[PDB]
């Protein structure tokens, strides 16, 4: 494990035997990932620990990562008898202990309900949702230890790194990555192999490998989940890339507002350093490599390559004109390799399998699976993994269970502010990098959010432009001022003060921002406006007319006094700036909005008879 | 290297950084707001759009290639350029009448040319910063965030007191925590003002005080700096001349100045006292190396950065303060007038002199400091054709100086005048001038009676840190905050670039060449002043010497 | 006077390229970035205060004002926004009278908008000093804020 592959083999086999013993033995696996902690996963873990110690019961309690059912409360998995208890509570922990750890009798009510049939399925592995998904990166669901390199090693982890270090030269690694057809998961979709070619070919004995932990979306959390559930896979991909491109130092860029991901990655780095996988020599191959967790102070623009490099150096995350590309001059002017977390995670899997095996999943020009975070009012939400041929309808209904009682599909956002808005037309289309490019869309960083009829597309565009103008770095005129002006126009739209001149101004300003912005943030800033206009123009026209097709724009929301709900006290005469009381005295009254300016002064003196 | 621009053959230079510069060199201008000064960088404005291979991209960030076809003016490019200018103007504080760049503003000229007659966007409210605590005035509402001032203050001046803050629409150039500029480590060199392309950074205008003083019943006395006479002709669009100072004297007499003196007389005085002080220090080997104190920006910088060297600083005050103190404490007595009835005006090329005149150690001597631009404004306001004014000499007894004393206006002048004084007092066997780098010169000097020494001339604040870190053998160091010395001062005519400053130095050298006197001792008026009112070291210290105290924030 | 700031800097060795981490740790010590601390860090690390100020005002995690005894983080992600996050913001405004990124004169409460918290199943979401409050409407958030106010009124 230190300086020879044979010793590593014995260590791994011993850990594998321990893992087999633990699988046979009774073990508790609590999902402590984000989404389950917000629902009380830590308290459930503490409840298990206190009850186990109180009863003095060799049952192993292990923290695991996300299992893809974040919407189903905290998740607990009993190992010898996989049950996948859901919506667990700390008040029922003793029942779980007594009735399952020892007796083994399933607790039916704590089971996962499948929305299609509404039946408590004993296990997720034999559930329609699990069957529909295609797991290649998401491995050892519910039965993986996040804060331990021992479980990762027992799961055949780091074998790809060892064989690559000892067997395959860096050129063979890069050629295999090229042939695998792996395309950048960060959104760009560029072939990873060509980028590795560029980084390796760059002249210089000092190079760097940088991992970008950012989601590229203020509504996505799949990269964070992948970091939190298996940081060692990402670390292995990073080390393999470092050897491939001849890099000596590595930087993982995780936001400082992701405490669990940062702590888990720091722990993984420390462990790997304790086991000799990181240091001044690994397997005696002579390859030196170290990793540092650079905590991001928080800036959406720092997801840009040049801005990311600037932030790594302690400066403002300001991008710069691309030439020279970071592959030739990045960190401190040195050749730097920058890839997404998912891209690195796909590396050890590619090494373990072959080119052809990897190409079996996905399409011809987009092999492999893709992780997605699905949100919105929906039966099943959370992290999912599917091949690059699955339609949005398939994800929305077969994998996420469809909409919840009282909602139905209107649109969907697939990349966040830089993504696109897809109407009911585009959901019967396989998600492929090539196909979406000529459909005026993109795969995106992995985020998906459904839009129901109770949503206003104008407000969606306003929200995205609000975010974009808050996130602009301010360097270049088009982004810095155009995003602010477009946001102001959209604000006018949502308040019923917009005219057709505003529509034309918005269209032309959007084109200018798209074409003139320096970096990707501004180039994709008008994407929501352009997509919404292309597919939801009638909504904008209606807003100009003076009415919102949905009811969420608070600007209009007429205030009406219910005659059946009015006590008829007759105090509303002269009580209004408009004096449009016109209320019968001694009986219920009626209010007229012919002169009202919609100020919000109707709920002052009434028995809740005014609705805002 | 042939390229097709709009469908015609154009030959550009072989080695070219970007298409925009190549087209500029071959005489084709592309509208942009990035090239604004010598400290400018490309990438921000995004107005240099060109269409190559059916795609629109900035020409400033485009490598040319053989046979390349570029369209520079297309309906799409027109629309986007107008949109970008409209975006800039929407949130710009458009009050050109009261702006210092009025008439020399690229933004104003583009607004005129593009035909922007109505603001199609909205002037969304910003949290603008307006500061007037210092002779350098800040108004971020006119800022276009080009960043030239930041680069100047950090890379060229080595202070770095102004930086980009916040992000997005609220991006702003300012001091830390929006501190008033007078309370920061700013040296008030005015180089950021010399480089700013808008009125965002300007100089405090004090013409109203001068007019009020000339209106009253007190004696207004003026004194003109050496470097003012070498640059003021730039505002009037005329060739240089050596009679400029005398034409200025005639004009000042016309607008009602009782006396006009030459600050070069103060420079001779300062050089005399400085040379004696430095020689005494060499003899005793005490407080070395000696630092010149005639640059107030360098004095403030030392007080902020090198509190340990404040004793090494020369005790002699700058020519402005020395001459003003003589005028107030000796001449006023001679003229039979109370000291409070004299209004001493100082005409300087420097913004830091405005700060120096207000220092608690110099409080009251100089009443107002006006810069070259303020004097040019006075002349232009009068509408008097300065090219036809008959010149007349300066008033006695401070109207003449040695050529070296007049040389104070360009870098290395004070050290040269000190060397001339020493040569005439002892004699210099030889001098070996070297050029370690761009703005540094080191001279090895040997006296007749042994005791050689090394002196250094550093112009451009920021070159000081490395020089003082990496050298310990120089005995006297001459620091000028501005590049080329005072001919490139912050109060000088705009634009203020390297070729302008070189031409100004050439004009000053020509004006030196016609001066008959060679050394301060040859100045009979200076010697008369010494023998009459500056005999003993007591009055000499009281009139010609000042003290320095450290500066720090807490 | 600033012993812990020296501890942090010497742990990071005054390295300029460690400025972000230095500022983050100093902030978690002080709850924010005081001007005096920034000036001292400037003199110690050899960087003008303007550069540090620009870096600090560029990133969202840093704050130039003190955080209240109870910090309120409202998620403005896509899902939480479409769920009714603006209603939560309006309720907090009407109850505490403060806009996001501001603090009361008494420093009792402080609001901040944040991106997705990875808990989109609870949209709209809000976190108060580490406790996630999910599935929030105007009434519920007014209720929580009020009850905090009463709890603080009972132990004063
Ligand atoms: C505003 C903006 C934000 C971005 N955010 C991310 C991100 O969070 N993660 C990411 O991998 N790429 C992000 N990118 C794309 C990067 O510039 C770059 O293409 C990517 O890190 C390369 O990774 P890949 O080769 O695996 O695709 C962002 C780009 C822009 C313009
Ligand atoms: S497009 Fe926006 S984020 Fe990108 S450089 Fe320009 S201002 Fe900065
Ligand atoms: S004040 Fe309200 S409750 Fe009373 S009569 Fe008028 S509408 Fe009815
Ligand atoms: S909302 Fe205001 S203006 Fe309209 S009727 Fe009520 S009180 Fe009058
Ligand atoms: S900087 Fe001054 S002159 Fe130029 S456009 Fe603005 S107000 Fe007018
Ligand atoms: S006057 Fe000089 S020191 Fe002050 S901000 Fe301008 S360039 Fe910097
Ligand atoms: S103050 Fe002047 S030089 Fe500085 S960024 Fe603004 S416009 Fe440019
Ligand atoms: S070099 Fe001359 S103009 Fe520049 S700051 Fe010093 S005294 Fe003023
Ligand atoms: S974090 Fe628990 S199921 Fe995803
Ligand atoms: S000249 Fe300004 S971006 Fe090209
Ligand atoms: S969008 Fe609010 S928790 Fe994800
Ligand atoms: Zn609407």
């Amino acid at each position: 494990m230190f300086k020879n592959a044979k010793e590593f083999v014995q260590y791994a086999n011993k850990l594998k035997t321990l893992r087999e013993k633990k699988l046979n033995g009774v073990s508790i696996y609590v999902c402590v990932g984000t989404g389950c902690t917000a629902k009380g996963a830590l308290k459930v873990y503490s409840a298990f620990e206190e009850e186990l110690k109180k009863r003095n019961l060799k049952v192993t309690l292990n923290r695991t990562g996300c299992c893809g059912r974040c919407s189903s409360g905290p998740l607990v998995k009993i190992m010898p008898y996989r049950f996948f208890y859901s919506n667990v509570a700390p008040e029922d922990v003793p029942e779980i202990v007594d009735r399952t750890v020892l007796k083994g009798e399933p607790i039916e009510r704590l089971f996962l309900t499948d929305p299609l049939t509404g039946e408590k399925v004993p296990r997720i592995e034999d559930t329609t949702l699990f069957k529909n998904q295609d797991f290649y990166i998401m491995e050892a669901i519910g039965e993986s230890e996040c804060d331990s390199i021992e479980d990762y090693i027992a799961r055949s982890g780091y074998e790809s790194l060892v064989k690559a270090l000892t067997s395959m030269t860096p050129e063979e690694i890069i050629e295999t990555v090229k042939a695998s057809g792996l395309r950048g998961r960060g959104g760009g979709g560029f072939p990873t192999g060509l980028k590795w070619e560029f980084t390796r070919k760059a002249q210089g004995d000092i190079k760097f490998v940088v991992c970008n932990g950012d989601e590229g979306d203020p509504g996505a959390f799949m990269n964070r989940t992948l970091l939190e559930r298996d940081p060692h896979l990402v670390l292995e991909g990073m080390i393999i890339a470092g050897y491939a491109v001849g890099a000596q130092k590595g930087y993982a860029y995780i936001r400082a507002e992701y405490p669990f991901a940062v702590k888990m990655f720091k722990k993984a780095i420390e462990d790997a350093r304790k086991l000799g996988l990181l240091g001044e020599n690994i397997l005696g191959t002579g390859f030196s490599f170290d990793l540092e967790v650079k905590e991001g102070a928080g800036a959406f623009v720092c997801g840009e390559e040049t801005a990311l490099l600037a932030s790594i150096e302690g400066k403002r995350g300001m991008p710069r004109p691309k030439p020279p590309f970071p592959a030739q001059s990045g960190l401190w002017g040195k050749p730097t390799l920058i890839n997404n977390v998912e891209t690195y995670a796909n590396i050890p899997r590619i090494l373990r399998d072959g080119v052809e095996n990897y190409r079996k999943r996905g399409t011809e020009n987009s092999p492999g699976t893709k992780m997605f975070s699905v949100a919105g009012p929906l039966k099943a939400t959370g992290i999912i993994e599917v091949e690059f041929g699955t339609t949005l309808r398939d994800i929305i209904y077969n994998i996420c269970g469809g909409f919840v009682e009282g909602e139905e599909f209107k649109a969907v956002q697939i990349g966040g502010p830089s993504g696109a808005c897809l109407s009911e037309d585009f959901i019967d289309m396989p998600l492929d990098y090539d196909t979406l490019k000529k459909a005026d869309a993109m795969v995106g960083s992995g985020g998906i959010v459904v839009i129901t009829k109770k949503t206003c597309m104008v407000e969606v565009a306003r929200f995205f432009l609000d975010f974009t103008k808050r996130e602009s770095c301010g360097k270049c005129v088009p982004c810095r001022e155009g995003t602010m002006q477009a946001y102001n126009i959209l604000e006018k739209f949502t308040h019923g003060k917009a005219t057709y001149e505003d529509l034309k101004t918005l269209e032309h300003l959007s084109k200018t921002i798209k074409t003139a912005s320096l970096c990707g943030l501004g180039k994709t800033a008008p994407n929501p406006i352009l997509s919404t206009l292309k597919l939801f123009r009638e909504e904008y026209i209606a807003h100009i007319e003076g009415e919102c097709p949905s009811g969420m724009c608070t600007a209009f929301k007429k205030y009406v006094i219910n005659p059946d709900i009015c006590k008829g006290c007759g105090l509303c005469a002269r009580s209004c700036p408009q004096n449009a009381i016109t209320g019968e005295r001694g009986k219920p009254y009626t209010i007229d909005q012919e002169k009202c300016v919609k100020c919000g002064l109707c709920a002052s003196k009434c028995p809740f008879k005014a609705i805002e | 290297m042939k390229i097709y621009v709009d469908g015609r053959e154009v030959i550009i230079n072989d080695n070219e950084r970007n298409l925009l510069e190549a087209l500029k060199n071959v005489g084709i201008e592309i509208p942009n707001l990035c090239y604004l000064s010598e400290a400018s960088i490309y990438g921000a404005c995004r107005m240099c759009l060109v269409e190559i291979n059916g795609q629109i991209t900035t020409s400033c960030t485009l490598k040319p290639y053989e046979g390349m076809k570029v369209k520079t003016n297309t309906p799409e490019i027109y629309e986007m350029r107008r949109n970008i200018l409209e975006l800039i103007l929407a949130t710009h504080n458009r009050d050109c009448t009261t702006c210092d760049r009025n008439g020399s503003c690229k933004l104003q000229k583009y607004a005129e040319d593009f035909g922007i007659r109505k603001i199609r966007f909205e002037a969304l409210k910003k949290e603008h910063v307006r500061d007037e605590s210092a002779p350098v005035v800040r108004d971020t509402s006119k800022c276009i965030l080009c960043g030239d001032c930041v680069r100047v203050c950090e890379e060229i001046q080595g202070v770095g007191v102004i930086e980009f803050a916040k992000r997005g629409f609220e991006s702003v150039v300012t001091t830390a925590f929006d501190t008033p500029l007078i309370e920061t480590e700013c040296v008030l060199c005015g180089q950021c003002v010399a480089y700013c392309p808008t009125g965002a950074l300007s100089i405090r205008n004090d013409i109203d005080k001068l007019i009020e003083a000339l209106e009253s019943d007190k004696i207004v006395i003026g004194m003109i700096a050496p470097a003012v006479r070498a640059a003021i002709q730039e505002e009037f669009g005329i060739d240089e001349d050596v009679a400029m100072a005398e034409k200025l004297v005639s004009f000042l007499k016309t607008i009602g100045f009782d006396k006009v003196f030459d600050v070069s007389f103060g420079a001779d005085l300062v050089a005399y006292e400085e040379a004696h002080e430095f020689y005494e220090r060499l003899k005793k080997g005490e407080r070395l190396p000696q630092f010149t104190s005639c640059c107030p920006a360098w004095v403030k910088h030392a007080e902020h950065t090198y509190p340990q060297y404040l004793q090494n600083l020369s005790s002699v005050k700058s020519p402005q303060q020395a001459l003003g103190t003589v005028i107030k404490k000796i001449y006023a007595r001679k003229l039979g007038v109370p000291e409070e009835k004299i209004f001493l005006v100082s005409f300087m090329p420097c913004t830091a002199k405005k700060f120096e005149a207000e220092r608690e150690e110099h409080e009251g001597i100089v009443d107002i400091v006006l810069t070259t631009r303020e004097l040019a404004q006075l002349i232009k306001m009068s509408r008097i054709d300065i090219n036809r004014v008959e010149p007349q000499p300066f008033d006695r007894p401070y109207g003449v100086s040695s050529q070296a004393g007049l040389g104070f206006g360009k870098a290395g002048g004070v050290f040269s005048c000190v060397l001339s004084v020493l040569n005439e007092e002892i004699g210099i066997e030889k001098v070996d001038v070297k050029s370690p780098e761009d703005g540094i010169r080191v001279a090895e000097v040997t006296l007749k009676d042994g005791t050689s020494f090394k002196g250094a001339v550093i112009y451009g604040l920021g070159k000081v840190k490395k020089f003082l870190e990496e050298r310990k053998d120089v005995e006297i160091i001459e620091v000028m905050a501005c590049n080329y010395g005072c001919v490139g001062g912050g109060g000088q005519p705009y634009p203020n670039d390297s070729r302008i400053r070189e031409h100004r130095a050439k004009v000053l050298r020509d004006t030196m060449g016609i001066k008959s006197l060679l050394t301060p001792v040859e100045n009979l008026f200076l010697m008369k002043l010494y023998e009459e009112d500056l005999k003993d070291e007591h009055t000499r210290h009281e009139i010609l010497h000042t003290t320095y105290r450290p500066r720090r924030r807490y | 006077h600033f012993e812990k700031v020296e501890e942090i800097l010497k742990k990071y060795g005054y390295k300029r390229e460690n400025l972000i981490k230095i500022l983050l740790e100093i902030q978690e010590i002080y709850r924010y970035l005081p001007e005096d601390v920034i000036n001292y860090v400037s003199t110690a690390m050899g960087i003008p205060p303007a550069k540090i100020y620009g870096v600090a005002t560029f990133y969202a995690q840093f704050s130039l004002k003190p955080k209240g005894k109870y910090t309120i983080m409202v998620c403005d992600g896509t899902a939480c926004h479409m769920a009714g996050s603006p209603e939560v913001l309006k309720a907090i405004e009407e109850e505490t009278g403060l806009t996001p990124g501001n603090v009361t004169e008494d420093l009792m409460f402080s609001l901040d908008q944040v991106g997705c918290l990875g808990a989109c199943a609870l949209a709209p979401v809000m976190v108060i000093n580490g406790e996630v409050y999910g599935n929030l409407t105007a009434d519920k958030v007014k209720e929580i804020l009020r009850k905090i106010k009463e709890k603080e009124r009972e132990s004063a």
